RNA sequence: UCUGAGAGUUUGAUCCUGGCUCAGGAUUAACGCUGGCGGCAUGCCUAAUACAUGCAAGUCGAUCGAAAGUAGUAAUACUUUAGAGGCGAACGGGUGAGUAACACGUAUCCAAUCUACCUUAUAAUGGGGGAUAACUAGUUGAAAGACUAGCUAAUACCGCAUAAGAACUUUGGUUCGAAUCAAAGUUGAAAGGACCUGCAAGGGUUCGUUAUUUGAUGAGGGUGCGCCAUAUCAGCUAGUUGGUGGGGUAACGGCCUACCAAGGCAAUGACGUGUAGCUAUGCUGAGAAGUAGAAUAGCCACAAUGGGACUGAGACACGGCCCAUACUCCUACGGGAGGCAGCAGUAGGGAAUUUUUCACAAUGAGCGAAAGCUUGAUGGAGCAAUGCCGCGUGAACGAUGAAGGUCUUUAAGAUUGUAAAGUUCUUUUAUUUGGGAAGAAUGACUUUAGCAGGUAAUGGCUAGAGUUUGACUGUACCAUUUUGAAUAAGUGACGACUAACUAUGUGCCAGCAGUCGCGGUAAUACAUAGGUCGCAAGCGUUAUCCGGAUUU
């Protein structure tokens, strides 16, 4: 869902952070224990391998904030082109419009990246976009539509935002460019692509 | 619906009467040809068939067929 | 665009069995000259037939029938096809400019003619007094005026004079002009004015002494010329008659006959002259929708406003909405606005629906009555507008469906089609209410009268083709009884996944003061507490049925005293089944009695039918004990059973000749008399 | 135009005056998208002469582009 | 790059055959729970049941008489048509009941076919006669209207003349059931409107006319072959089969007639039975293949039904017509009218699919020299969460889990829960205002320059100048365009298969389950409170077809 509500509850259930320790900031307490009446000293009573594949898939798609309809659309579109699509799937998921906005340091979270995109604060190729389902390509210029440059939050975020080697950005003019495709190693390895790929029983 | 339906109807009623007249006026000539066969009768048949087959009454292929049927029996005389 | 002083919308209002159908249809026949109706030559061309009063009324119920005269067009409307009703009269008076009222003269009491007069007097609706049944014995002009003055005191001015008596009435004398003799019989289309003979000429002047002075009090020139004695112009007295009929100070009275068709053209001239036009009177004043409901006039200007007053079902189209326009012009195919629904209604087309035909019309001017195809969602009482003006609401009376009837449905499909018909009939007439009774399962239809319900069933069997017989209302006759021995309940059966054994003895006492009180008296350990709640629930849910007819056994207290269960057998349900059997046996043994709700009926009559009231009350074994007065009338309290009130409605209506109303409210629950009790034994 | 709603499309197609458009066809002379008119149409220019030389005169919306290309000029030479 | 995912279930325990069953999609799907949105489609799968109301295709006055009106004493010019005549009526749109077959496609032969019109092109558009619509008058009648008489014109109708060229015919030259060629016999072509010029005459320009020359186009026929189930259907067919003469079709033909003769098919199934519009194709699978043929296209059948016919190039014509069967309606009760398988709507059924929707703006068609005219064709609007897509209901900070609830029931503590409260920011949408599209500048029209036959010129060709075409649109879109977290979350399951259990009541009762199976007093299980997991403006639930299903 585009708005998961209290996502920290999922964090306690899943134990899958977002930057380093901002998902388990010990607000209340830093725990990986499962919430609910089902047990806080012992785990659940139903377990399967399909369950852990789903656990990995949900962890990754909540770190990315993917909706199921959009997820299937992206899967179908990835099936279009050829090559070693296992890692290309992860690369294009990281190439999402909100994903790239986050990688540029323009948004503290994807939750906020979608808020930035939808409100007219994102402008690509001189064509206003409110749909973050855009796959960035090497050498694509991303701007902020400086009408919204006055915001103190974005000014503070741009100077000390996330910077990745596979893109470039300027911390003071809020302008960046996607330069090259990323690599799997620099990205978190807590999820397995093959789990989701073999998990695809819809088609 | 259709603005001009009775128009062509009453237009072609009189044309149908005229066409029936010409068809029977050729029928009498072909019947006379049945009674008597000779060159002059077939010449008048040629005249009348050229007059009527020009109209939408007699088709060209039917005219050829009937004229062939007439000349086949006239060549014997 | 078009003239407005010549534009007029009136209506003929009369009682049934007083010429309503005859007067209205014959006036339409005489005054029908336009191509939309043209009833004269259309009826002359075709042979004559007749219809039953109900069928003829159905075929004469009309919305807009246009007739023409020297300068003026009249849009007559016939909504009352009943004996007489309230909602149709309300709608018509709310949607008319003036009206022509015909009084009952073959029946001296005029049982229903007074209702329309009261409705128009409350609304200050202009109307004239005219008598049709002057061609039959027992009716006279002087008799009628004296009788109405004695009964009501309406302060009317007689105008027109008959020549002769009830059977000798063959000529009519106008007051404001000379005597008009009639040169033809039927349809009265030949009337010429002769000089009045001496023997009556003085009398007219004598009445000219009266009538003129009766209109010489609210006009300066009238008073001046009457004081001088100079002859006032007839135009001035005509204007004063208009002022009085719009001002409600007096009431012109005309004489004639519509059953024998006497005095028609003079009537048309009178309704052209004295009856006001929408321009000639302050326009329709309604309460605008601004959170305050301030009364404002329509003014008959460019902006349009209107209230829907009728909606009817018709095959091949759907819903046709008869509406009266108060201001402006409505365009075919426009987008009207409904504030109560708060939506844009899509107008499809506009049509004027007549007595026997419909005529599609592009535009309808202010003051006119028409109908619309379109507006699939507009409901009763809503206001629509296409010129974007302040909408208004106006409804000056309503009615209650108090006359209730339970009809047993003879077939499931019959009940479904009854529901479909009545749901659509409510669209045509929303003043009745339809339900399915959770008490008896019959169709509960509530309206306001014998002929009204008869024509309702006639309509649903003609248009909706719903054929069903009559039913019979009933009363739930709840049950109480006497004290039981204690109880002896047993249940021993090998069922329920195991055996089942149970012995119970409680004491179950009915008393209408205290309901279900459960007492537990286990001190030696005869039963565990685990079986107390089970028997409590069993008794609580088994109290709902009785032995006489399944009616509830209410207000009974339970006191558990003894019980016994078996070894590891005998699960919980054994106790409940034993308790149910014990309660059944106890209900059978104590010979229960029934209870009905007796109602107080406040029958209202100014001692005119008090003897009839006693007779009708006593016909149902009654309670007649005395009389009491409420501040302007005498109203009698009667304690009546519910079952006999359904026929008592028409019984009271008949003996009082439709001159009595009452109220039906729950007085108290009383034990049924044995006359009701003997019907239950089987 | 045809195709998607408010999405102009008009295939330059040889069709007779007896069958509905988008129905039966003789040949596909080309394609034209009436979205923006800047002389942007796919044409063959060969079969067009055969169509003009055997009757069944083509559409009238394409006269301007034939005039700019000079299709009229190269066709009236066959009459000389 | 490509060809395949398994699981539960019978025994005291265990292997095998083997069924059931689920895990995936699409849905002329409904419907429950409700319920933001647009782009994008989709939308009687159901009574070929009957339909008021209009749309549903009408066009030509520079093709004609003939009058009304507009101007003009008048003479005269023009709008309209009451009509004639010309075209369009067969197209088109919808339906699938019939139809299992040349329906379909296939390679097709048409030594057997038509195609007005358009198109290449040859010959020319000559000379006569008589006509009725219309109009008027009478009968009768509400009209319906017919009857009777007169007057009329045409590019309307019937002769005649020449006919390059044509068919016919006899002779002379040819092909592998036929044509090519020489001469000769017979015979038949129209018509003028309008413009320029010319004293006039006449000539020239355009349209059209007539045959003729190319074609092109589709239609039709014949054929190879395939193309449902059906043996609980083995004899069947009599112009039926073979041939001959005559006749019919645009053609060939038992197509028909008359005559003679006796077949023909089928055991690889004739005939009969029930079904089905045929195909391309949709959906499923990994494929062969299966299912179906929603939107789409081609073809074909019918046009309330059964016979029948004219017209025209084109028919037995949705909406033309004659009659018969049957239906609806009006009537003056004498007589007739019409049939929405056109668009909506409607009557009914169905569980059910939207509005008695707007412009002909664009396209296309038809008619027109041309102003241009008609378009429920077409292009658009609306409605429905019906589907795909996207997208709001916020976002960062915010503690040792705020209050309260649930569990812990034991009372530590957790869950609710950074969610809260609160701080910070934010404006797609909500809200404020303006501009404002594209589509349509195509297409014709008028000025213009030149071009070629032409000349005395007028008229067609391109280059641009102008004339203009909007239901859409008040649209998309754009603009520190105003205010403002403000304008919006429901929902399947949580006993195993199969992502989700805590507590209580229930006592084989209430009930649940796709399979197994639980409830007879401790239910991981029924129900309830909470929480949880999965989706999400959707969630489910059934029928549907396929990988399982290799269970033909």
């Amino acid at each position: 869902m585009k708005y998961t509500g209290s996502i920290f509850k999922r964090s306690r259930r899943l134990g899958f952070s977002l930057l380093e320790n901002n998902k388990e900031f010990s607000k209340g307490k830093k725990r990986k224990t499962i919430p609910g009446q089902h047990g806080n000293r012992f785990r659940s009573s139903t377990m399967s391998g399909y369950a852990q594949q789903l656990q990995e898939k949900q962890r990754m798609q909540y770190m990315y904030g993917i909706t199921d309809k959009q997820f299937r659309r992206l899967f179908r579109l990835v099936l279009k082109q050829r090559g070693n699509l296992a890692v290309n799937l992860f690369r294009v998921l990281e190439s999402r419009l909100d994903n790239i906005v986050y990688r540029m340091g323009f948004a503290p979270t994807r939750r906020s990246a979608r808020q930035l995109v939808n409100h007219g604060h994102v402008l690509l190729n001189d064509r206003t976009v409110d749909t973050p389902s855009i796959i960035l390509n090497p050498g694509d210029k991303v701007r902020l539509k400086a009408k919204t440059i006055k915001i103190p939050i974005v000014k503070a975020a741009s100077e000390s935002g996330v910077v990745s080697p596979f893109v470039e950005t300027n911390n003071k003019t809020f302008e960046g460019t996607y330069v090259r495709f990323p690599e799997r190693s620099e990205l978190p390895a807590g999820i397995n692509e093959s789990y989701v790929v073999e998990w695809y029983k819809r088609l | 619906n259709i603005k001009s339906n009775e128009k062509r109807l009453r237009q072609n009623i009189k044309r149908n009467l005229n066409n029936k007249g010409q068809k029977t006026k050729l029928k009498t000539n072909v019947k006379n040809f049945h009674k008597e066969i000779n060159l002059d009768n077939l010449g008048n048949v040629y005249s009348q068939a050229d007059r009527l087959a020009r109209k939408g009454i007699i088709s060209t292929n039917r005219a050829r067929r009937l004229k062939s049927r007439n000349v086949a029996v006239l060549n014997k005389t | 665009t078009v003239d407005l002083i010549n534009f007029r919308n009136f209506g003929i209002m009369a009682h049934i069995d007083a010429g309503k159908t005859t007067t209205s249809e014959r006036i339409l026949f005489h005054s029908g000259r336009i191509h939309k109706i043209g009833e004269t030559h259309d009826g002359e061309s075709v042979m004559d037939w007749m219809e039953q009063e109900k069928e003829r009324g159905i075929t004469i119920t009309s919305a807009a029938t246009s007739v023409s005269w020297k300068n003026c067009s009249l849009n007559l409307i016939d909504t009352p096809g009943h004996v007489d009703f309230t909602v149709e009269v309300e709608r018509s008076l709310r949607v008319l400019d003036g009206a022509i009222a015909v009084l009952d003269a073959q029946m001296g009491v005029e049982p229903q003619t007074e209702t329309v007069w009261r409705q128009a007097s409350r609304y200050e609706v202009p109307r004239i007094i005219f008598v049709n049944k002057m061609d039959k014995t027992g009716a006279n002009f002087e008799r009628s005026v004296q009788s109405i003055q004695q009964r009501l005191g309406v302060k009317a001015v007689p105008i027109q004079l008959p020549i002769g008596a009830e059977n000798d009435f063959n000529g009519i004398i106008d007051l404001i002009e000379e005597k008009v003799y009639f040169f033809d019989g039927g349809k009265e289309e030949k009337a010429e004015e002769k000089p009045i003979p001496d023997q009556f000429k003085d009398q007219v002047k004598q009445m000219r002494a009266h009538l003129v002075e009766e209109v010489a009090n609210f006009d300066d020139q009238l008073m001046a010329d009457y004081l001088e004695g100079k002859e006032i112009s007839i135009a001035d007295i005509k204007r004063c008659i208009r002022k009085g009929v719009i001002g409600c100070q007096f009431f012109p009275v005309l004489c004639g006959s519509a059953f024998k068709n006497k005095g028609i053209k003079l009537l048309l001239d009178a309704v052209v002259d004295f009856l006001p036009s929408p321009v000639d009177v302050p326009q329709a004043k309604a309460y605008g929708e601004d959170g305050n409901e301030v009364l404002i006039s329509a003014s008959d200007d460019a902006p349009f406003v209107g209230l829907a007053f009728k909606v009817a079902t018709d095959p091949f189209v759907g819903r046709l909405t008869f509406v009266r326009v108060y201001s402006g012009v409505l365009k075919s195919g426009s987008y009207v606005k409904n504030v109560r629904k708060n939506k844009k209604e899509r107008v499809s087309r506009l049509v004027k629906m007549h007595a026997q035909n419909r005529n599609e019309i592009e535009e309808i001017r202010a003051g006119d009555i028409c109908a619309i195809i379109g507006l699939k969602d507009t409901t009763t009482g809503e206001t629509l507008v296409d010129d974007k003006i302040d909408v208004q609401l106006e409804a000056m009376q309503f009615a209650q469906p108090v006359i209730s009837l339970a009809v047993e449905p003879k077939t499931k499909a019959d009940q479904e089609k009854m529901s479909i018909a009545l749901s659509k009939l409510a669209e045509e007439d929303p003043t009745f209410k339809t339900f399915t009774d959770p008490e008896t399962g019959q169709t509960i239809i509530a309206g306001m009268g014998e002929l009204h319900l008869d024509i309702l069933v006639d309509r649903m069997r003609r248009e909706f083709k719903v054929e069903v017989n009559v039913g019979a209302p009933q009363v739930s006759f709840r049950e109480t009884f006497n004290k039981e021995s204690e109880v002896e309940g047993k249940y021993i059966k090998q069922s329920g996944g195991r055996g089942q054994y149970g012995h119970v003895k409680i004491r179950f006492e009915p008393n209408k003061d205290k309901g279900f009180e459960f007492v537990d008296k286990i001190v030696g350990g005869r039963i565990p507490r685990e079986y107390i709640k089970p028997v409590q629930a069993g008794l609580e849910n088994a109290m709902a049925s009785g032995p006489l007819a399944g009616y509830p056994m209410i207000d009974i207290k339970a006191t558990l005293f003894d019980g016994s269960f078996h070894e590891v057998d005998s699960s919980e349900m054994a106790f409940k089944i034993a308790a149910s059997l014990a309660l059944k046996e106890a209900g059978k043994v104590c010979s229960p009695v029934l209870l009905e709700p007796i109602m107080a009926i406040e029958v209202t009559v100014p001692e005119q039918y008090f003897g009839d009231t006693m007779g009708d009350i006593s016909s149902r074994r009654g309670l007649i004990e005395g009389t009491e007065q409420r501040d302007n009338v005498q109203v009698i309290k009667a304690k009546v059973p519910l079952k006999e009130m359904f026929g008592y409605a028409t019984d009271l209506r008949s003996f009082s000749q439709g001159r009595g109303n009452y109220v039906m409210q729950f007085s108290h629950y009383a034990e049924t008399p044995k006359s009701v009790v003997n019907e239950i034994i089987a | 135009r045809m195709g998607r709603v408010h999405y102009p499309t008009y295939r330059i197609v040889a069709v007779d005056s007896r069958v509905k458009r988008d129905g039966k066809y003789i040949a596909l002379i080309g394609h034209l998208n009436p979205a923006l008119k800047e002389n942007k149409c796919k044409i063959d220019e060969a079969v067009a002469l055969e169509w003009l030389n055997k009757g069944a005169k083509p559409t009238d919306t394409v006269r301007s582009l034939f005039s700019q290309t000079g299709l009229w000029k190269k066709f009236v030479e066959s009459k000389k």
